[PDB]
C-alpha cells in the first residue's frame, strides 16, 4: 500500500545503487507483506529493511 | 492488547479521542505497540501538532533517547525523517533533550534522514545543535554520501562547508560522495566536490571503478571530466 510519512527508502537505494527493477519488486512487496502482519497498512522501516535482507545477495 | 486506540488516534488525529483516552486509562501514555512505539511516535509520524505538543507535557521527564521503536527510531527520529522543522524544534526546547547523535538499528542519525529527504532546515538546525556530520550508518555511509546521492549542491555546500565534512571516505561497495552523485547523474554536483570542496577523483570502488566509471550515463561522465 503505502509507505510511512517517515520511511526513507532513500537508504535502501543508495546502499549498493545497483538493483533490478525486479528484485525492487520484491523487496517492496515483501516490505508489504511484514506490514501485513503487523496489522497495519502504512509501511515502516523495520518492514524495508527486513525486506532488502530476504530479497537481494 | 491487539488493539491500541491511543496510538490509532494519533494516526487518526482524533486530538479528542486521544485526550479522552488518557483520561480513562493512563498507563498509555507511554506504552509500545507491536513495533515498540509509544504514542508520541505516531502523534508525530503523521504530524498531529496538537496531540504531540499535549502528550509531551506528561512526558516532560521522559527522555526521548529511551524510546526507540523495533528499528532504534526514535519520536525525535521520526520527527526528522518528516521534514517538520517546528515539530522537531518542538521535540527538542524541553528539560532533557535527544541526542543528536543516537543511531537507528542500522545506524543512521537524524542527520541523514534529513539531509537524504532534502530538509533544509532540519538538516542545517542539527548541525548547529552539534550533530557530527561525520556518522558512519552500516554502510560506512554519512550524510554527505546521501547529499551527494540526491545532489543538492545546497546541503552539499552545507555539510562540506560549514560542518567541514569529510568528502573522500567510501562506503562499504567503496564509493565516495562523488561515485553517488555520478552513479545518480548529478554532474554539477560532483563536480562540486572535486572542484570547490576538494574531492579525490582517481580512487575506485571495491571492483575497480573511478567515479567516471560508474556515471549515469556518457552524457554525464563527459561533463564530468569535461570540467573537472
Amino acid at each position: 500500500m503505502s509507505l510511512a510519512p517517515e520511511a526513507d527508502l532513500d537508504s535502501l537505494i543508495i546502499r549498493n545503487d545497483s538493483l533490478s527493477g525486479a528484485v525492487i519488486a520484491a523487496i517492496m512487496q515483501e516490505a508489504g507483506l511484514r506490514a501485513v502482519r503487523k496489522n497495519r497498512y502504512v509501511i515502516l522501516q523495520s518492514d524495508l529493511e527486513e525486506a532488502y535482507a530476504t530479497q537481494v545477495k | 492488547m491487539s488493539n491500541y486506540p491511543l496510538h490509532q488516534a494519533c494516526m487518526e488525529n482524533e486530538f479528542f479521542k486521544v485526550q479522552e483516552l488518557l483520561h480513562s486509562k493512563p498507563s498509555l501514555l507511554l506504552q509500545k505497540d507491536q513495533d515498540g512505539r509509544i504514542p508520541l511516535h505516531w502523534s508525530v509520524s503523521f504530524q498531529a501538532h496538537e496531540i504531540t505538543s499535549f502528550l509531551l507535557s506528561k512526558m516532560e521527564n521522559v527522555n526521548l533517547d529511551d524510546y526507540p521503536d523495533d528499528s532504534g527510531w526514535t519520536p525525535f527520529h521520526i520527527a526528522c525523517s518528516v521534514g517538520n522543522l517546528e515539530v522537531v524544534k518542538s521535540l527538542y526546547d524541553r528539560p532533557l533533550k535527544p541526542d543528536l547523535n543516537k543511531i537507528t538499528n542500522q545506524g543512521v542519525t537524524c542527520l541523514h534522514l534529513a539531509v537524504g529527504k532534502k530538509w533544509f532546515e532540519v538538516s542545517q538546525f542539527l548541525i548547529e545543535n552539534g550533530a557530527s556530520v561525520r556518522i558512519k550508518d552500516k554502510f560506512n555511509q554519512i550524510p554527505l554520501h546521501r547529499a551527494a546521492s540526491v545532489g543538492s549542491l545546497k546541503l552539499i555546500e552545507l555539510l562540506c562547508g560549514l560542518g567541514k565534512s569529510a568528502v573522500n571516505w567510501q562506503d562499504k561497495q567503496g564509493w565516495t560522495p562523488l561515485f553517488h552523485a555520478l552513479a545518480e547523474g548529478h554532474g554539477d554536483a560532483a563536480v562540486l566536490l572535486v572542484e570547490k570542496y576538494g574531492a579525490e577523483y582517481d580512487l575506485v570502488d571495491n571492483k575497480g571503478a573511478k567515479a567516471e566509471d560508474v556515471a549515469l550515463n556518457e552524457q554525464v561522465k563527459k561533463f564530468f571530466l569535461n570540467n573537472v
